[PDB]
């Protein structure tokens, strides 16, 4: 009784690009994972730290859901001690990390002739990211001896751009929904659990 | 990674004309973000264009750009000595970087029909344990053209090396050198020796032969 | 205004490292990301990676194993170190700001090659009677079996510059280099006025006069 | 050019089943979404369903979920709605829409002409005519208002025509209405100078073409 | 299932006049809501998406705005191939909705119903029913309504209404009621009215009929 929604986190409509990826928290929960790996349709079912089988019998203090989409060859960026754009100007996680990565395609939904513009990423930015950080400042990068007083102009760039998803686009360049659980333990009771 | 691709690969102008040079992206690009960058012999690049239609500063106004998608193109209304170089198309929409192969921009002139040599080693290379016969082609124009190696009416292949000068100041003209390698007793066992060359502005391929010991 | 000075080493081995360091001179060194770029003879201008004042670096998947990289900002210095390096990362590298549309380098050449030292040999390719040109004649000299680049060419101690077309080398087999200089002359110089071609090679400490006639054919 | 063209619209009864097809040409179809939406007669414009440029993700609404089955076939370039277990909530006019991408991130932009969907158990039907005849009641400032009357008839549609296609200046015919017998009814009346009425005829041709029925009926003054 | 509600439920307006038109949500879509305009007897024309772009091919006095849970779409000035039905429509999740619709009616000098009756003739008898009807022509407003009453008394659940169409020839209405009964329960009472209940009605204006009144 009283499941967890992962109905609105998995099988949702319109996720958020991953400058901006949406959070969400589980607590209080009977979160039956075994319908997740469970299944062909999720073609990255990586887990850190736990083992996918032995899910539901833990008792985590709190879940973290964060969602967003990427390109398909960005993918094994989402790891511990990775490096790229998106581990590092973008969505970032720790080391040695207690969780699951879950990344399946959307070619169908997040695809659009003439290029989807709407989902964007963080291209340029003076340094890293600290873990599990979010910078949707949209301010000038600038790369020249030469202030930008907030106009774009030379070696005075945008740090935000667009994929260009197609439908036509052929495996690498295609869109793929991620999805990230961190299973975040405290010195509280153990609110969330598996079913029996 | 963005693979680019440069069209033409080299071009043939002359002071005065316009040049259009091209490059194709594998996938389309972000807002604007392709560069155009000019190479010298031996210096560093350098950045003329930005935004496939910005011109930088120190750039005159004959530079200009345009395209979109996985199409742009770079153009020169009026060329001068100093716009002879190499160019190549950068895009600093996606990481990683990528740069194309270039596009030459070579100096034109009316055909010119190679002066073609034969040359017969000399006793100190054999006694050296090798021998290299040589085949030199001088002043012609267009740089397309073609030799071959004959050892008395046979092909060759796998052994012809040629280099290649650059083109002259005063005339623009071409210069290339084919060296056949054959060791003492493969140039001994054989009689003759012979070096085809065709090229556009020859009539007919030139063949000039030599024999071995010949006087 | 911003210079950019280069530095490390040249000729290699295999199986070895190339260190190259890039000193900054002119404006401040934080707040920016420096590069390094590569430029080779068949994959053009290459990309490898950059770095920050902080030891923040992005690499180029394609080399991210082999690659590393550091900072210094007490002398303003960054370097680049590249592993088990190969005759294939034989190539120009320089170092730039971010995005090098502002200021470059000059270049580093960095060559390979598992050879050592060695001096020129000079073998004089002559000309005959069947090589005329409406008057005209050419001849010259081969330099073969030497490492490392460069050489240098002259005639009569440099008291000759038409005519003379000196060619590139030319990576043979046995990991030497090999180029040929000529010379074209009016037939009625040939067996009257001399010609030389001094060759020269420093890194051996070798001056080569080599002396060039017509050959007599000695009838026997 | 763009079109498209729908197919499949006719009468059936309920529980039954039925399959319409859309036609494209003009663009690539293996590469656009596709939606089906209705309009029921009388209401607003209602979404059914929407399928993607491949056949694995399909949609529909709440109330056609299971009953109704959304496909397509880009080797003939059509799109195939499959209903089952129809009912007599559902007559309606059905209109094939493209779309750039799926969730509709810049909405719909071709749309087909439409086809019909009537869902009754009844049986084809000639009309039955009555005449409205004018009344004294009726007599304002010499007008004097007169009609016909077609009721009990199926299908859709009727054609009407006063003085064979002459007279319209002030016919009104009103469209139709489904009593709860399930067949169709409508007037068509018009009005008159009060004192031309013993001395010119008006006549209601009727023509209903699933019957090949054609009619002809007199309205006189309502004679004691 | 996002619920969208439109407002106003109608629209009289003129050339040239500036109209608005209001959409309402239950949830929070942020820029996901397009604007389809329908005409009768034809389909739909896509005329706005994300609430604030537009259509290629589409003038520039259709305008919208808005975010959230208020939209808004503007015609600054109005023309004659604009008086049509405009729906709204979110992409905010699945299942999709749309609006119920908001017309837009041409304006004039409020009319008055020529308002007629017809009784039931001798043939709808010989068959074995009964349909009498009551008429209001050339008249504006579309609001109006028709009341019926059997033997001076109200009777309902057994009538029915038919409206044609903003007619073109003056911004005119017409409407007819027909009250359909049982020959049985009709040959046991005599008057049979309809009255009629309008704006521009000075009154109420009732008009009956006695069975067999010739």
């Amino acid at each position: 009784t009283n499941l967890c929604p992962f109905g609105e986190v998995f099988n949702a409509t319109r996720f958020a690009s991953v400058y901006a990826w949406n959070r969400k928290r589980i607590s209080n929960c009977v979160a039956d994972y075994s319908v997740l790996y469970n299944s062909a349709s999720f073609s990255t079912f990586k887990c850190y730290g736990v083992s996918p089988t032995k899910l539901n019998d833990l008792c985590f203090t709190n879940v973290y859901a964060d969602s967003f989409v990427i390109r398909g060859d960005e993918v094994r960026q989402i790891a511990p001690g990775q490096t790229g754009k998106i581990a590092d100007y973008n969505y970032k996680l720790p080391d040695d990390f207690t969780g699951c990565v879950i990344a399946w395609n959307s070619n169908n939904l997040d695809s659009k002739v003439g290029g989807n513009y709407n989902y964007r990423y963080r291209l340029f930015r003076k340094s890293n990211l600290k873990p599990f950080e979010r910078d949707i400042s949209t301010e000038i990068y600038q790369a020249g001896s030469k202030p930008c007083n907030g106009v774009e102009g030379f070696n005075c760039y945008f740090p935000l751009q667009s994929y260009g998803f197609q439908p036509t686009n052929g495996v690498g360049y295609q869109p793929y929904r991620v999805v990230v659980l961190s299973f975040e333990l405290l010195h509280a009771p153990a609110t969330v659990c598996g079913p029996k | 990674e963005i693979v680019m691709t440069q069209s033409p690969g080299t071009l043939s102008l002359s002071p005065g004309e316009r040049a259009t040079l091209s490059c194709r992206a594998s996938q389309s690009i972000s807002s604007s973000y392709l560069a155009w960058f000019q190479q010298k012999p031996g210096q560093a690049p350098r950045l003329l264009i930005y935004g496939a239609s910005s011109r930088a500063p120190g750039i005159p106004d004959r530079f200009s750009g345009s395209g979109s998608g996985t199409d742009f193109t770079l153009t020169i209304s009026r060329l001068e000595p100093e716009d002879f170089a190499v160019y190549y198309c950068q895009q600093y929409g996606d990481s990683p970087l990528t740069f194309g192969g270039g596009t030459k921009v070579d100096i034109k002139r009316t055909v010119a029909a190679p002066s073609v040599f034969i040359f017969p080693p000399s006793d100190e290379q054999l006694k050296s344990g090798t021998a290299s016969v040589v085949c030199l082609l001088n002043n012609f124009y267009p740089r397309e053209a073609k030799v071959q190696w004959k050892v008395d009416n046979a092909l060759q292949s796998g052994n012809s090396q040629e280099s290649v000068t650059e083109q002259d100041s005063k005339d623009s003209t071409y210069s290339l050198s084919s060296t056949l390698t054959l060791s003492k007793a493969d140039y001994e066992k054989h009689k003759v020796y012979a070096c085809e060359v065709t090229h556009q502005g020859l009539s007919s391929p030139v063949t000039k032969s030599f024999n071995r010991g010949e006087c | 205004e911003v210079q950019l000075q280069q530095w490390g080493a040249g000729l290699l081995k295999p199986s070895e490292t190339l260190s190259l360091t890039c000193a900054v001179y002119g404006e401040s060194f934080s707040g920016y990301y420096w590069s390094w770029i590569r430029q080779s003879p068949g994959k053009g201008l290459e990309w490898i990676g950059q770095i920050n004042h902080s030891g923040n670096t992005n690499y180029n998947p394609s080399l991210k194993s082999r690659v590393t990289m550091s900072v210094d900002t007490s002398k303003n210095q960054f370097s680049l170190k590249l592993s088990s390096v190969t005759a294939a990362d034989t190539a120009v590298y320089y170092c730039a700001r971010e995005l090098g549309h502002d200021y470059w380098g000059q270049g580093t050449l960095v060559t390979v090659s598992s050879a050592s030292t060695k001096g020129p040999s000079v073998f004089p390719l002559a000309p005959s009677s069947k090589s005329t040109s409406g008057g005209t004649a050419a001849l010259g000299c081969l330099v073969k079996d030497y490492f490392p680049e460069p050489v240098t060419v002259s005639w009569n101690s440099g008291a000759l510059t038409s005519g003379v077309h000196t060619f590139p080398a030319v990576l043979q087999s046995s990991g030497l280099y090999s180029l040929s200089s000529v010379v074209t002359v009016p037939s009625s110089s040939l067996g009257t006025q001399t010609y030389i071609c001094n060759v020269n090679h420093k890194p051996s400490n070798t001056k080569v006069d080599k002396k060039v006639e017509p050959k007599s054919c000695d009838k026997t």
